[PDB]
């Protein structure tokens, strides 16, 4: 009782709540994963328009 | 789809440019031709003397 009631309770709570904290950390890195593609794929519109603007400039020539 | 609409815009630009510039150039060629005719008579007279030595 004396050994196991602490040897399986407290560390389990610690890993359990640190698992929620690590979930919050990797969720924050997922909030960064928003930026990881979002600021560029908001531009990808003007990217696929302006890259072909040069071929349209060859069309103007 | 917006890119396709922009392609339609550029296509209308080539429509107007092609049509109006081709009309003006087809007029320019006639203008220069009718400007040349006296000088083509002069040019024929020039060639006649050159080929008659």
């Amino acid at each position: 009782t004396i050994r196991n009631s602490e040897e399986l309770r407290g560390k389990a709570i610690e890993q359990l709540e640190k698992a929620r904290a690590r979930l919050k950390k990797v969720e924050m890195d997922a909030d960064q994963f928003r930026v990881n593609g979002y600021s560029e794929i908001e531009r990808e519109k003007m990217n696929l328009i302006n890259s072909t603007y040069k071929t349209l400039e060859q069309f103007e020539n | 789809l917006e890119v396709e609409a922009k392609l339609a815009e550029g296509r209308k630009k080539i429509e107007v440019e092609l049509q109006e510039a081709l009309g003006s150039l087809e007029q320019q060629k006639e203008d220069t031709i009718k400007s040349l005719d006296s000088q083509i008579s002069a040019l024929s007279d020039d060639i006649v003397k050159k080929v008659l030595p």
